[PDB]
RNA sequence: UAGUGUGAACGAAAGAUGAAAAGAACUCUAAAACAGAGGGUGAAAAGUUCCUGAACUUGCUUAGGGUUAAGGCUAUUUAUAGUACCCGUCUUGAAACACGGAUUAGGGAGUUUAUCUGUAGUGCGAGUCUUUGCACGUUAACUGUAAAGGCGUAGAGAAAGC
RNA sequence: CUUAAAUGAAUUAGCGUUACAAGUGGGCUCUGACCGGUAAGCGGUCAUGGCGAAAUGGGAUGAACCAUACGUCUGAAUAAG
RNA sequence: ACAUCAGUUCUAUUGAACUGAGAGUAGGGGGAUGUGGACAUUUUUGUGAAGGUGCAAUGUGAGUUGGACUGGAAGAAUGUC
RNA sequence: AAGUCUCUAAGCAAUGGAUGUCUUGGCUCCUCACACGAUGAAGAACGUGGCAUAAUGUGUUAAGUAACCGGAGUUGCAAAC
């Protein structure tokens, strides 16, 4: 300890120098990810690769009430209102979530209209 | 074991390399002084500007 | 054998330590004037161009509106710094300004109220004497590093702010800072 | 510039692969141009050399002689020839090795594989010059 | 050209201390840092230290016994440097440059009047 | 774990040897030899390059976008391009823009026939004659001769143009959409000779208008040079007269000392 | 990098800028913050006073998305910064009537409002969670409304 | 691997003829696969752990000095005059009867990472950073970009509340 | 606010302020003053100087005393002696 | 008389004229030399590269350069890293 | 007042293996893979080639044999095809 510097706070008393993790993989990791999702989208064809379709969902705590994000899946209530079969709708390319039941009336009207726009121009081979 | 206790041989030398005169900012020291005096010295200033 | 004090206490910056063309160039313009015209205005502008970037503090646009309120037209606010606009000032006056750089927010504001956006080599043609000019400067001690400077904290009373990562209770608020825990500075 | 990643452009790796190639690649590496009498006849410039045929070297001590190939050598990477002999200090002729890329092939002897190689490269050279358009 | 009489101020090279004695120690100068060193102290019967005192005149620095300041010349293209300063500087052709290009640089120099300081290569 | 593979315990004082670590065992002759120290033969070296080390410098993205702007500015301005080391000759104007039908060039006869007509093939001849050697040991690991970096060619889109210019020494193709410092200003030396396409060249005001964080950098001066400003009569009237130093004599000053 | 270091110029100099008599060695003081109440106390006392000791009330399970910790603040002088500048110029030219623009603080992530500086005399409506006493006073005096959420 | 120890274990040194063996026939002295000398091969002996072949040490030849241990520096008419204690090191103090140092070559010691401090340079500026990642690529680079997040923009108090 | 009258010792000199950091925290000593001791080239203090980090000349010889503190050279006249 | 480092009078574009100073351990600052590799730019080399041995210059100096013998294939310069 | 001795220098050698130039070897980073074994693995021993000690192939079918795929001598001497 010397001079006017702030108290010496370095969390380096454990043998960190044995447990090192260098990230020279990162741009090669990017290609292993990227070559996977191209070898996906060929095998998934003719189905749309950006799917499956997911609901709009409000974030929980006080400082994210503003924002709205993608959820996990639509409720069995929201599918039946829109005109779908809850079990079979997984294989039509719509993610389904049985658990969520705190979504109030305003965000249901989005997600019904979201599924109707999908079901309007879904077609079958 | 037994080394020297002190010296002042070249205290004078070091002091004179630079006895800088530390100047006072103002003669009043309002932390001290009578509160009863300074209390009235506020109401002299406050009444004047109005 | 001669009795002199050979040491230098005071260096002073003579020419700028930047490796630009343009800052080195228009230093020599105002160095040339400061010698030859023999004037207090141009001597200052010459020296301001020498000095490091920390001392050239960014003189904001609301301070510029306060200075020029009173002063009549054809009066340039010369300013060896960057100008940065204030959000909180709402309607800018129409004002003539000279500085090294503006921020692109500030240049929009000054031009949109019929102002002027003058460079230093442009100003050397207009006003060599600096007649109806107005030199301004930002305050030196407005930097955050400057608040750590002074008597060491704990001198009763330093008012100097100790160098700390994390603020709150728990970090440097007990034995020294308050009279309950032994002593107060 | 190469696009194929799996071929290496380091000098260490290429020399090691070259000297320790398989037997089939080393025969192809040992090759030479034909003389212009044989180029118009067979319709190819470049061919790999066998113990049948004979060859003719410009520039050397052994300048401008024909002579048949006694032995190819793939480890030593050179060709022994008839005629190409200095004597020792003892009265004994010893055949002297020469690298084929200095040398022109003056006569050739057919093999089923040699005819089958030539008919491929003739048909290949007709396609490529039509593509480039000379 | 016209100049002063050249005078050097020191004739010989400076040796390192104790370099005469030992073969491990090379005779290139090194400033002695020994605490008890006689040489650092400057006693009598030590060599004088190399120092700005011994600096030659600003006119006559790098100047040969001939007159001219030697610029090194590595090719025919580098000989254009001496075209401006003809009778102050002068040419000095490199040791790398072979016998054929030696003769071409002399032939180029005799046209342009630049005195070549290299001498007696031979043959 | 290099140089510490050996066993080694350091003997101690008493034996009239230095206290450095010494490999143990018998009969090898290797044994009883100093090891494990930087000064010892086959010891661990003092701090050779680690993975720990920081390699990559995160240079701020405004200052990256600053430098490609200033390099493209410098690709004009004919002092700079020859001051790098080019043989542009005549025509002497820079930059060179070319009509967009050259973007459909396929074969390399046509690409070579392009450059000599627009007057750039002087710089390609600078590459072809006069190779450049590697004095260093770098020759073992990266080819004995280097090659010169000649012209540059820019196109908005590729129609086999890249294939055509590929293989000609010294010419580097880029898209206008990419751009880079390593191409435009190699070894930090601004002004490479650029051969723009029309469709590339007309994009640039569209590009630098609609870049998100970046905005286009201002100068401090309005003019290029000072000398017009000082020599003007607006300045000159205010100046004092140009002084010059007297040299002083070395020597009877006074008119009558003989009265005394 | 390694060229520009002071170490590079100190070849020949025997100590490399670290003294003869003292001898530069690895543990002068002791490790890290050691001897803070003993032999390095002068450093702690002089530069970081109040370091030693316990103060305050323990807080268990502190979360900062609660509306107890989390209150971002904004000031009365601005607010108008949140809206673009075409809006309030139209709002300046208006009667005592209609079309008074709603400056939503809560969308932009500002819960409380705090009067440090001035306003103009434009009408407006602040939607926010909370106010100060003086911030509520200044918004009235400009000629505008204080909504709560 | 050689090699050491009953054993667990320990563990070296050692690359380069020339383009191609054309790797030195045959003769003479000699007891002679001792060792040379002639004569040859090759562009050149580079002649078999053979490219270049440094220093220490040694041999031969040439030239000077020598009662002053030798060496150094200054000055000249070149063997004289004057001068000159042995470097490195801890030390108040080293020529010391303080310690290290027989000779020579090659190795041989303030470097890098994290969290910060302050000064100077650079870009933007009430903002700023584009990186986790996605889209590009002549592909680890470079280039483009959405949204969060970091630090800054308001602080004091143990805390409530402000 | 203003009514009066001036820059009212010598000699010298630009003065003020901030930031970052090195080494150091064993000293020794001449001439005087002094405490302890029979005394010490002994131990512990004080004032200016010196050495340490200061060559050169002088005291034959010497860290400390006297003259004097130094770029490389060429002269003149001196200091201690 | 000459060199260096300060300063004073001036000077656009890097300079001019003139004045003053000279110890230095621990330690600090400024400018410069050399080595392994890199990116540009420019070359040299079987009419003999690097290396090595002696000699003559040149720089205050770290160094650098010439020519002779030896050697038999690569080296170096300028600016940045 | 002697020297073949001893001291110093230069030239030609002996000894020694530095310097310089070379590089089918390392080191690291990234990629792909892990499908060994009672159907006898990994490891050990000894055999076996015309001249073969180590290593590498290989197991009395022992530098190999059969089938399919390559397709003409992959090195000193000798021998066969």
């Amino acid at each position: 300890v010397a001079k006017n510097n702030q108290i010496p706070n370095d969390h380096l008393r454990k043998y960190w120098y044995h447990r090192v993790k260098t990230f020279f993989d990162d741009p090669a990791r990017a290609q292993r990810r990227r070559n996977a999702r191209n070898l996906r989208a060929k095998k998934i064809a003719p189905r749309p690769a950006e799917g499956p379709l997911r609901p709009i969902v409000r974030c929980p705590t006080v400082r994210y009430n503003m924002k709205t994000r993608l959820g996990r899946g639509f409720t069995p209530k929201e599918l039946v209102a829109a005109g779908f079969d809850p079990a079979l709708a997984r294989f039509q390319g719509i993610a389904v979530d049985a658990r969520r039941a705190h979504s109030k009336d305003a965000m249901v009207k989005q997600n019904v209209e979201r599924l109707q726009a999908y079901k309007a121009r879904l077609i079958k081979v | 074991a037994k080394r020297s206790n002190t010296s002042a041989h070249n205290r004078s030398h070091q002091h004179h390399r630079n006895i800088h005169k530390c100047v006072v900012k103002k003669l009043w020291f309002e932390k001290g002084m009578n509160a009863k005096f300074l209390r009235n010295a506020r109401y002299a200033k406050a009444g004047q500007n109005k | 054998g001669v009795d002199l004090d050979h040491r230098v206490p005071r260096k002073q910056r003579q020419e700028p330590k930047t490796a630009d063309a343009q800052m080195k160039m228009l230093h020599n313009l105002y160095a040339f004037l400061a010698r030859r015209t023999g004037n207090d205005f141009n001597a200052k502008i010459a020296h301001r161009l020498c000095i490091s970037r920390t001392n050239r503090r960014p003189y904001s646009l609301s301070r510029l509106a306060t200075a020029l309120n009173g002063k009549e037209a054809e009066t340039i606010a010369v300013l060896v710094a960057k100008i940065t606009n204030d959000e909180r000032l709402l309607e800018v006056p129409k004002m003539k300004v000279c500085a090294l750089k503006f921020t692109e927010t500030a240049r929009a504001r000054i031009l949109a109220a019929g102002g002027e956006c003058i460079t230093f080599d442009q100003l050397a043609q207009l006003r060599p004497t600096g007649d109806k000019c107005l030199l301004l400067e930002g305050d030196r001690t407005r930097r955050l590093v400057n608040k750590h400077f002074g008597a060491a904290p704990g001198d009763d009373n330093s008012k100097t702010r100790p160098k700390v990562a994390s603020h709150g209770r728990k970090f440097e608020m007990a034995r020294g800072r308050r009279k309950s825990r032994w002593y107060h500075a | 510039v190469k696009t194929n990643p799996f071929v290496s452009s380091q000098a260490r790796k290429v020399r090691k692969s070259y000297f320790n190639a398989k037997k089939d690649a080393k025969h192809v590496a040992m090759s030479a141009p034909l003389s212009k009498e044989l180029q118009e006849a067979n319709g190819i410039k470049r061919l790999p050399i066998r113990r049948d045929d004979e060859v003719m070297i410009f520039s050397g001590r052994m300048q401008n002689r024909t002579g048949k190939v006694t032995a190819v050598k793939l480890s030593e990477m050179r060709i022994y020839v008839d005629t190409f002999t200095t004597e020792k200090i003892n009265g004994q002729a010893v055949s002297f090795p020469v690298h084929p890329s200095n040398v022109v092939i003056t006569k050739l002897k057919m093999d089923k594989a040699r005819k089958n190689l030539i008919e491929l490269r003739r048909l290949g050279r007709d396609q490529i010059l039509a593509k480039l358009g000379h | 050209a016209e100049h002063k009489p050249i005078i050097h101020k020191k004739t010989n090279r400076f040796h390192r201390p104790q370099s005469d004695l030992w073969n491990r120690v090379p005779s290139a100068w090194r400033h002695p840092r020994g605490i008890d060193s006689r040489f650092r102290r400057k006693y009598r019967g030590t060599p004088l230290h190399p120092s700005a005192g011994f600096g030659s005149d600003k006119e006559t620095r790098f100047m040969l016994p001939n007159g001219f300041i030697p610029v090194i010349v590595r090719s025919l293209k580098d000989l254009d440097m001496l075209l401006t300063k003809n009778t102050t500087h002068g040419a000095m052709i490199s040791a790398q440059v072979g016998a054929k290009l030696q003769q071409e640089i002399i032939k180029k120099a005799q046209e342009l009047n630049i005195e070549i300081l290299n001498q007696a290569r031979k043959h | 774990m290099a140089g510490k593979k050996v066993s080694a315990i350091s003997w101690g004082t008493g034996r009239a040897k230095a206290c450095v670590p010494r490999v143990n065992g018998s009969g090898s002759n290797r044994n009883g030899q100093g090891a494990y120290a930087n000064f010892c033969r086959g010891g661990h070296r003092f701090n050779p390059p680690t993975l720990l080390r920081r390699w990559f410098r995160p240079v701020p993205s405004r200052q990256r976008k600053f430098a490609i702007a200033s390099a493209i500015a410098a690709t004009a301005v004919v002092p700079l391009v020859q001051a790098r080391g080019h043989v542009l000759g005549e025509v002497k104007e820079v930059p060179i823009v070319v009509v967009d039908a050259v973007q459909e060039i396929k074969r390399t006869r046509d690409a070579v026939e392009l450059l000599k007509k627009v007057g750039v093939y002087g710089d390609v001849q600078r590459v072809l004659d006069g190779s450049v050697h590697r004095s260093s040991k770098g020759k073992f690991r990266r080819a004995a001769y280097k090659t010169k970096k000649g012209p540059l060619v820019i196109y908005n889109e590729d129609k086999g143009i890249v294939k055509a210019f590929r293989n000609i020494p010294g010419v580097e193709t880029i898209s206008v959409k990419a751009l880079a410092l390593a191409k435009l200003a190699p070894a930090a030396q601004v002004g490479r000779l650029t051969v723009w396409t029309e469709s590339a060249f007309k994009a640039l005001d569209g590009i630098y208008e609609s870049k998100k964080r970046f905005s286009l950098p201002r100068s401090i001066m309005t003019n290029a040079d000072i000398e017009a400003v000082i020599t003007s009569d607006a300045v000159q009237s205010v100046l004092n007269e140009k002084k010059e130093v007297v040299p002083l004599p070395k020597c009877l000053s006074v008119g009558a000392c003989e009265d005394w | 990098p390694t060229r520009f270091h002071k170490s590079r110029k100190l070849r020949g100099q025997v100590s490399m800028g670290f003294g003869r008599v003292g001898k530069h060695r690895v543990s002068p003081g002791g490790h890290g913050r050691a001897g803070g109440q003993h032999h390095q106390r002068t450093w702690f006392d002089r530069f970081h006073p109040g370091y030693f000791g316990k103060v305050g009330m323990r807080h268990l399970h502190l979360m900062k998305n609660r509306a107890d910790e989390y209150e971002p603040t904004i000031n009365v002088d601005k607010l108008w910064t949140l809206v673009p500048e075409e809006v309030r110029v139209k709002a300046a030219a208006a009667k005592k009537g209609d079309a008074v623009p709603v400056i939503d603080c809560v969308q932009n992530g500002f819960f409380k409002v705090l009067a440090r500086g001035e306003l103009p005399k434009i009408p407006f409506v602040v939607r926010a969670k909370d106010f100060s006493e003086e911030a509520e006073k200044k918004i009235k005096a400009a000629g505008g409304v204080c909504e709560k959420v």
